[PDB]
Order: C-alpha cells, then structure tokens, then sequence
C-alpha cells in the first residue's frame, strides 16, 4: 500500500510575488557530506544539497563547476 | 518585513505551511503564513532549515494510502 | 543493535525513511534504514523528533500534484 503526499496545483503567481529570489544565491561550498554538499547560502542558512541539484540555485552550477576543479587538482 | 534569519528556528513564529509547489526546474517552494499576518515564500530547503515541523505537518494533512 | 533514543537527533545515523504506513487505529508508523544497514520501524511522532529532514526527503520524493 504505497504512500503518496497529494497537493492540488495552484498557480505560481500565488506563492511568488511573495518569494524573495535572493535568498538562496548560493555563496560557497563549505564542505562535504557523503555524496552531498554542505552550502551557504545568502540569507545565511547552511544546508546539504545533491551535487545534481545544486544547479536549481542561483550560483550553484557556478560554484560546483569551481569546486570540481578544485577537487579534482585541475585548481 | 524580511524574514528572520537572525533567528536559528522559526517554528514557533510560523502558523502553517499555505501550499507547496514546483518550479519548472523542478524545485520546490513554500508559501507560509507567519502568526503575525505576513505572507512569505521561499525555496523548500529554507523551510527545512528553519521549520521542517511545520512542512512536516503540511504533508501529513495531505498524504495519501493506496 | 538498539536504537539509540536518549539522542537528541538521529540525522546523522539514517540512511533514508523506507515507507510510512498507517495502522488500523490510524497511527502512521515509519520504516528506517540506518546507514549500518539495520531497520527498524518507529512512530512517526519518534521521527519527527529525531530526523524530521530524513521523512521530509521520503514525502518529498512521493508529492504528486493533481
């Protein structure tokens, strides 16, 4: 008997003009956990995010293609 | 007012989790009703960070069995 | 191989929430696995209290917008 969380759709424009698009600019990789990556971001909250997942942030495709080089000695 | 990121918990400044939805990018927001009126909205992990009860409780009142 | 329910937080120990079910009397009950590799199985109010971030990941992964 699966579970499922079932939300009716609503339109955007009913959550976004109260939505501050800054919050989440991802600042810096802090360090990692697992295949995950610990980061800040502007607003000052730190939280774990999938390597995969990272470009769905502002800065986060930007501050990934860095660390990989970093982390990978070609930095 | 800007939300409080001074404050390590909003869980106790929070009324409820209003509606969760995605972005064509797939990620998800949070639309939250603050005890004191206000309305804000923020990316899901904002909400993870700062009152994962209150989204806790959202997706219980909307869970589902086959 | 206990669970370790003195405490405060079990983040760190849980690989992932495995289901939530609901009993007959109504309780939802959640099935864990642990990053050694046991399961157990524990109240979703015992879980809320010490990995709420791993059954949000678990509902978040199960949402469905109609």
């Amino acid at each position: 008997s699966l579970c499922k969380i079932v939300v009716r759709r609503e339109p955007l424009d009913v959550l976004l003009p109260y939505y501050d698009a800054s919050e989440t600019t991802v600042q810096k990789i802090l360090h990692e956990n697992d295949s995950t990556l610990s980061v800040k971001f502007l607003a000052g909250v730190e939280a774990l995010i999938k390597k995969d997942e990272l470009d769905k942030y502002k800065n986060g495709k930007a501050c990934l293609r860095v660390w990989l080089k970093h982390k990978s000695g070609k930095r | 007012m800007k939300p409080p990121f001074q404050k390590k918990s909003w869980e106790d400044l929070v009324d409820c989790v209003k509606t969760v939805q995605q972005l064509d990018n797939g990620k998800l927001i949070a639309k939250i009703k603050w005890k004191n009126g206000y309305v804000s909205t923020h990316d899901n992990i904002i909400i993870h960070q700062k009152c994962p009860l209150k989204i806790i409780e959202y997706y219980e009142a909307h869970i589902k069995f086959t």
